[PDB]
């Protein structure tokens, strides 16, 4: 029969006319019952309805339609792994949102989706129910109830058919692993699906790196048990025989330079096929084509294998590209941050032909500024040109500010106490603004220091530091003498090149002595400097203010950062008090550091630490006494007691302000001294010499598993420091401190190892070499912050 | 928390209202919200919209501001006041793009991104060009004027950066743009020295005769 | 937070007015090509704070 | 031991 | 999380109690392995994960000879063999697999090395001597044939392998010249002893539905030939009936697990997924008596003993119940450390281990 | 490394520029050498070639090449320099 109207009967969110327009079907028009049925099927496909009814009342058709109820709310209740924003963010990616209409299919999808989840974060068995509560005007509450059972974890990475190494040796490189023990940081053991790719991946250029060019991952199981919380990994691999490289060849379009290209694919007669050495000069093929103005330099190596010989030859082909002209650099995300502070770690500069690896340069430059949490790149095309490009940079703002506070252990420190506030992006200006603080046993720190790194367009650093530092020399295992002072520099860095820096700068700083001990080299200083103070009294007090000039010069090159194998690092710090200042005198220091590796996997090494020092008045004045350098401890020579090495104090027949019966109290005239009389007391002389050679060993007693986490070394160290002013015969009762020929050696063993209290070194060490008066210390160990 | 009576929707409607007026804007956000999710399409919907619309506006809740904006002209594209509701949606932008982490100072915030800037300007143009005789026509042209004139200072930002480190094309290249994209804003004045230094440098001198006639001509 | 708060009240009317750079003889500026070009219309309203963006009665 | 928050 | 059901509070008639309590090299520890002793000859022979073998008196548990497999290059360097693959000492020799890809071949007299082999894989299935040959299903997708006098792979045959998988591999069983076997894919196959020659594959696999991990994978266990008609289980699968001759399915029942059923007279004993122990019909699988008082206890394959049902649990409580009814007749504790692999039944003696290794003789 | 290497303009390998002569079309020249960076924009066809280069501290080396199109589209005059001069 004829229709002439549509009730639209319960339709409160699609409008009438648009329910109306949806049909394909006008007013007036003849209609049968398969066009009722074609209406009805046209109208559910909308997507906007859950049923459709349509009832024949008189003349026209009463379309009662079911309509898509709308998404109230979203109730979550159990995710005690999960954090709902993360759900919510799923169910907003399949269109479930809150005041979106739910279709009642497409959320069996969502929970679906949301089960999968679940197994990919390790709980396996947990099960997930999206319960619907009906309420009025036909709304839904959707809760997404969910049990999380129990997590799985890895329970063995078992290798079939290796042959000439262990499975121990290979199974370690993984970032997957199997047994994690607590005394040491090694990772998790919960299973993902990338990192099995990145780990299976990780085996093959460990095999392909030995010359092993046939190798082949057969193929790879993860396996579950009946009880669902162990993962069981197994990778079937076919390792093949050592080849040697026959030679190799370039081919293709080389933009005419053929003759360097062959110059950089130069090998030794029968070298071992190494697929990282194959890589790298390919990347340095790459690097002399982009160089010389080509984008998108392309470099295909096929090895051919010859198994009569036993040899591989490498077939490179060579594939410049086009010309490519970056009309401009863009970023996006950069909300806070100015856009100079962006667009100085480009090593790319717009208005100039295009070097795909100085974008990727750049971009690890942005990486490692760690204000941009991510940092993606986009090469687009300019619209409407052959040959013109923009570099976007799309970056999303991390937080900046950031508060620390950690505790540490050591034998040279008791308990060490840290605290501070820093802000490494001021107002997204790149100024950095910090306050630090420590409490050592023996000294207090507190430090507030501004640093501009970009001074100039070079990359010049400028900075300032403001201090107060008070040391209590009697803690720290030395004469007393109490030091209370505060100051503040103002220095510049320039870099040279990625190993070398230079620093100079300026200083003030107050210095005020009290409690001061009466001792022969004090006293000594004091008369040199203009002070002559009374033997005999015990609370004394002196105050100076000076202007140095500090410069120093630091060369690194450590291969790793933590347990280095290979490289040098040498550090040189001085300073010289300009005139116009209560002291003359300057100082200089230089401590080197050099691990040289031994065997070809970088396991077996030798480090060789040194350390020299001096430093001396320039007229007629004498170095501060509380500027001096020392020895001992842990960290100049292991097996002697901290700042113990050097000459001792001497001191005079003097009376203590405060005396207690049976107590020294520095050969007090209260206890009975009535003349000069040496002790044990170390008073640090002005030069300082120490040498150290270690040998670092792979730890014998231990699993091959993470057998490079801990690192363990034989040392033999030799240590000297001596006063090169002390008065030559003053006295022929006492050594003669002024000789430098007094070495002292020791000989030990020592661990380390990143604990998750923190890095700990433990070291035992003999001093069979020790002089008369040293104090000898054995077992030296240190928990790091 | 964020838990409001139930009660009949006029009445909700009227307590939303008492408190906009007031100044209290995250509990007529609530009231709003709760409105709207409890009586889905209800007989005054469009209201209740633009209340959510102007509250999350006033609340400074910004991009769930211009979801509201971006869902209202998905559904309405032809409600009479539709001019307000792209006014709003400028204003949203131009807010957007007015951030501070730590507070508005005079920074100026000049060299930050402008894709904010770019986006409220082309919703002002819009707005005045489809409806002339609005009432917010004078503050969107004002607000035009602005925007031109900080996307203006952001590109002579970027020339003088350029000119620091030494990139003398680019410098030339961008100066060349800011004056064919904003050729009267002020930046443009104060950056056509930096074009004639730059080519200058590069051994070329016609270029730069005429750029130092330009810069005569107008000063 | 307030990352936004200030802009409830913005102001900021005082931007230098727009002049266009005059050609010397010889020689022309670029095209403008129009992107950004502001048309040139007048309003029936107030702009220094006192307009008011109340929602309009339905 | 070590605790650093990036407030 | 599925909670472990308390122990049963139930009065033992008869006190179970230990003949004899020998250790063996710290056992399988944790890891889930087929590792079982075997009695033979009133011998019994035990293996551990280490790579330690021992062959003791049955009767009262004294070393008879031991030999430690474990490859060891000095004093100091020495890795596990891995034994994973049970015990099956029969006519003579004793076959131990190994997740290296290994079957060590011993000698019951004094345990010298018949001889090696290597396999496709890893070797967990339990080695299963017929017809002069020895079957090995392996982890990889594999089955292995290899020759009993000189250890030479007779022949092998290709088994589809799914992504995720169950920590288990069904063992064949042989019958009249031919071999069926349940591969990690839901397919019951025969194959010929002569060579790797397919007869007839039928997949009993059910609910393959849902597109996700950890999905619906269906693992045999160990099929079962009697009277010419195959009975097949398969992990949240069916119990299916099989015809022998063309693999047919006869009657199913909607209940799954991994570990093995007995078959005695008319009745058909199992254990579920969810640690319940029942009785079915072989004619048609009609249910006559379930005990769900064990429920989520990782309860060990059943044995039949004196006409009673034991079972271990991984708490390490033995249970004895009744076969007619179902109803408890004892429980027993052995050993803290808990009980994962199967026991065994021969000669009127019962033994089993625990994760320790310590191999327990129970008198009744 | 103190200043990395800037370079600045598009990239005369000094034997395409020999490529050109007189009497090309302006896409001819495009295909020969590729769009210029940067170019006259007051009302002037004129193409520049600057080919400005800085190892970082050896010294800044350019070569100039101006191209010039006549009003007919066509290159009137070929001129450069290797030299900054």
């Amino acid at each position: 029969f004829v229709v002439k109207d549509i009730h639209f009967e319960g339709l409160q969110r699609v409008a009438v006319g648009a329910a109306l327009l949806s049909m394909p079907v006008r007013t007036g028009d003849t209609v049968n019952d398969e066009d009722i049925s074609n209406t009805i099927r046209a109208l559910f496909a909308t997507g906007n309805f859950e049923d459709v009814r349509v009832l024949r009342d008189g003349d026209t058709l009463l379309v009662q339609v079911k309509e898509r109820p709308t998404i109230a709310s979203i109730t979550f209740s159990g995710n005690k792994s999960v954090k709902d924003d993360m759900l919510k963010q799923n169910l907003e990616a399949s269109g479930v949102r809150v005041g979106e209409s739910l279709d009642r299919t497409t959320i069996a999808d969502i929970e679906k989706g949301l089960e999968d989840f679940y197994y990919s974060v390790g709980k396996y068995s947990a099960s997930v129910k999206a319960v619907v509560t009906p309420l009025p005007r036909n709304r839904v509450d959707l809760k997404l109830v969910f049990q999380e059972g129990v997590s799985a974890e890895i329970q063995q990475i078992n290798i079939v058919g290796n042959h000439a190494f262990t499975t121990d040796e290979l199974i370690s490189h993984f970032q997957l692993r199997d047994e994690v023990p607590w005394w040491n940081v090694v990772g998790d053991r919960k299973y993902q699906k990338q990192k099995l790719a990145g780990d299976l991946e990780t085996l093959r250029s460990y095999y392909l790196d030995r010359g092993y060019a046939r190798f082949n991952i057969d193929s790879t199981q993860v396996s579950l048990t009946p009880d669902k919380k162990g993962i069981y990994v197994t990778v079937n691999i076919t390792e093949g025989d050592q080849y040697k490289l026959s030679g190799v060849e370039v081919s293709g379009n080389l933009a005419g330079h053929s003759a360097e290209i062959e110059q950089l694919t130069k090998i030794e007669p029968g070298e071992l096929y190494n697929g990282t050495k194959v890589t790298k000069m390919e990347d340095d093929i790459k690097k002399l084509l982009g160089r010389y103005g080509y984008a998108y330099p392309r470099v295909q190596s096929m090895p051919e294998i010859n198994d009569a010989d036993k040899t591989v030859k490498l077939r490179v082909n060579v594939d410049a590209g086009n010309r490519f002209y970056v009309r401009k650099i863009r970023f996006e995300g950069n909300d806070t941050s100015k856009d100079a502070v962006l667009r100085r770690e480009m090593r790319q500069m717009e208005g100039a032909w295009l070097g795909s690896d100085l974008v990727d340069q750049g971009k690890e430059r942005l990486n490692r500024l760690g204000f941009f949490e991510t940092v993606d790149t986009d090469t687009q095309r300019v619209p409407g040109s052959p040959d013109q490009v923009d570099v976007v940079y799309k970056v999303k703002e991390r937080n900046t500010g950031s508060f620390n506070f950690g505790i540490g252990y050591g034998t040279e420190s008791g308990v060490s106490f840290q605290a501070g506030v820093q802000q490494d992006n001021w107002l997204g200006t790149g100024y950095a603004v910090g306050i630090n603080g420590t409490k050592n046993d023996y000294q207090t720190y507190a430090e507030l220091s501004v640093t501009n790194p970009y001074f100039t367009v070079d990359g010049v650093s400028l900075g300032g530091r403001l201090f107060y530092n008070d040391f209590q020399a009697d803690d720290a295992d030395l004469s007393d003498y109490t030091n209370k002072s505060y100051g503040t520099d103002v220095t510049l860095g320039f870099p040279i090149n990625e190993y070398n820096s230079l620093r100079a700068g300026l200083g003030y700083v107050h210095n005020s002595l009290s409690n001061m001990q009466p001792q022969v080299a004090m006293w000594r200083y004091l008369y040199s400097m203009g002070e002559h103070p009374s033997t005999s009294d015990q609370d004394n007090s002196f105050k100076t203010d000076d202007f140095t000039f500090n410069y120093g010069w630091t060369y690194n090159k450590l291969d790793r950062g933590y347990f280095p194998t290979d490289g040098s690092r040498v550090n040189l710090t001085g300073k010289v008090t300009i005139p116009g200042s209560d002291n003359e005198y300057y100082k200089v220091t230089l401590d080197t550091a050099t691990y040289v590796p031994i065997d070809d996997d970088h396991k077996w090494v030798v480090l060789g630490r040194t350390r020299w020092g001096y430093g001396d008045g320039l007229g007629g004045k004498e170095m501060p006494f509380y500027e001096n350098f020392y020895a001992g401890g842990s960290s100049t020579v292991r097996g002697f007691q901290s700042n113990t090495i050097g000459p001792k104090a001497v001191y005079f027949p003097h009376q203590a302000s405060n005396y207690d019966p049976d107590y020294d109290y520095e050969c007090a005239t209260q206890d009975g001294a009535k003349d000069l009389c040496k002790s044990d007391d170390a008073v640090g002389g002005n030069a300082m010499a120490v040498a150290s050679l270690e040998f670092i060993t792979p730890t014998p007693f231990i699993s091959d598993k993470y057998a490079n986490s801990v690192r363990t070394s034989f040392f033999w160290d030799m240590g000297t420091v001596w006063d090169t002013n002390w008065d030559s015969s003053q006295y022929s009762g006492y050594p003669d401190y002024s000789d430098p020929s007094n070495i002292r050696m020791s000989a030990g063993i020592a661990l380390q190892w990143m604990s998750p209290l923190g890095p700990l070194v433990f070291s035992y060490a003999q001093p069979f070499k020790k002089y008369d008066g040293d104090k000898a210390e054995q077992f030296q160990f240190n928990i790091g912050k | 928390k964020e838990e409001v009576p139930d009660n009949p929707p006029n009445e909700i409607y009227a307590t939303a209202q008492q408190k906009l007026q007031d100044g209290n804007w995250r509990q007529a956000i609530t009231q709003l919200e709760a409105l709207d999710n409890r009586y889905p399409f209800g007989p005054y919907s469009q209201q209740v919209q633009l209340d959510l619309i102007y509250a999350y506006y006033k609340n400074a809740d910004l991009p769930l501001a211009q979801a509201a904006i971006d869902r209202f002209i998905r559904l309405n594209p032809t409600h009479p006041n539709i001019d307000y509701v792209m006014y709003m949606r400028g204003l949203t932008n131009m807010a957007l793009d007015d951030s501070a982490l730590q507070g508005f100072f005079g920074v100026d915030r000049s060299d930050r991104d402008p894709q904010h800037a770019r986006a409220a300007f082309s919703d002002f143009s819009k707005l005045v060009r489809g409806y002339p005789n609005s009432q917010y026509t004078t503050d969107a042209t004002k607000r035009l004027v602005f925007l031109k004139d900080r996307l203006a200072k952001y590109e002579y930002s970027v020339a003088e950066y350029y000119t620091e480190r030494g990139a003398w094309v680019a410098v030339v290249n961008r100066v060349e743009g800011m004056l064919r994209d904003y050729p009267d804003t002020q930046a443009t004045r104060d950056a056509l020295p930096l074009m004639e230094n730059a080519y200058r440098q590069m051994q070329m001198n016609a270029q730069a005769e005429k750029v130092a006639k330009i810069i005569a001509a107008n000063s | 937070r307030y990352k936004r708060q200030v802009s409830g009240d913005e102001a900021y009317l005082e931007a230098a007015p727009l002049a266009e750079l005059h050609a010397p003889a010889g020689m022309i500026l670029p095209v403008t090509s129009g992107d950004y070009a502001i048309p040139v219309t007048n309003g029936s309203g107030a702009v220094g704070k006192a307009l008011d963006i109340r929602p309009p009665a339905q | 031991w070590n605790w650093t928050k990036r407030f | 999380v599925v909670k472990m059901s308390p122990l049963p509070t139930v009065e033992n008639q008869f006190t179970p109690t230990t003949a004899w309590s020998t250790s063996v090299g710290s056992g399988i520890g944790n890891f889930y392995s087929n590792l079982h002793p075997a009695l033979a000859d009133n011998v019994v022979y035990a293996a551990d994960r280490a790579g330690l073998v021992k062959a003791l008196n049955a009767d009262d548990g004294k070393e008879i000879w031991s030999v430690s497999l474990a490859e060891k290059d000095g004093w100091f360097s020495k890795e596990p063999a891995l034994l994973s693959g049970g015990v099956t000492v029969s006519g003579g020799h004793v076959y131990i697999g190994s997740e290296k890809a290994q079957v060590y071949a011993l000698n019951t007299s004094d345990g010298t090395v018949a001889w090696q082999t290597k396999v496709a894989g890893e070797a967990l299935s339990r080695p299963v001597v017929s017809d002069g040959l020895v079957l090995i299903h392996t982890s990889n997708g594999q089955l292995q044939a290899l020759n009993e006098a000189d250890g030479a792979v007779k022949w092998t045959v290709n088994l589809d392998m799914p992504s995720l998988s169950l920590r288990g591999e069904s063992a064949p069983t042989t019958a009249f010249g031919a071999a069926v076997v349940g591969g990690d894919n839901g397919r019951v196959s025969a194959v010929l002893m002569e060579q790797g020659q397919m007869i007839w594959q039928q997949r009993i696999s059910q609910a393959t539905g849902s597109t996700e991990i950890d999905r619906l994978s269906d693992v045999d266990t160990t099929p079962v030939v009697v009277n010419g008609v195959v009975f097949a289980l398969a992990y949240n699968g069916n119990l299916t009936a099989l015809d022998l001759r063309s693999g047919q399915i006869m009657w199913k029942r909607e209940l799954g697990s991994v570990n093995d059923f007995i078959v005695d007279g008319n009745r058909i004993y199992l254990v579920d997924q969810n640690d319940r122990v029942m009785a079915l019909t072989i004619d048609g699988g009609v249910t006559l008596w379930t005990q769900s008082d064990l429920l989520h206890r990782l309860l060990t394959s059943p044995v039949l003993y004196n006409g009673n049902l034991v079972v271990g649990d991984s708490e390490g409580y033995l249970h004895w119940i009744n076969v007619e009814d179902g109803r408890f007749v004892a429980q027993q504790k052995v050993d803290s450390s808990g009980f994962q692999t199967e026991p065994v039944a021969a000669d009127g003696k019962l033994l089993i281990q625990a994760k320790d290794g310590t191999v327990y003789s129970i008198t009744r | 490394v103190y200043r990395p290497d800037i370079n600045q303009g598009n990239y005369l390998t000094a034997n395409d520029v020999s490529k050109i002569r007189v009497g090309m079309t302006q896409q001819q020249v495009a295909y020969a050498l590729g769009t210029p960076l940067m170019s006259d924009p007051f009302g002037t066809n004129t193409w520049f070639y600057v080919f400005r280069q800085q190892p970082g501290h050896e010294g800044v080396t350019q070569q100039t090449l101006t191209l010039t199109f006549n009003s007919s589209g066509v290159l009137t005059n070929i001129d450069n320099k290797p030299a900054l001069s």
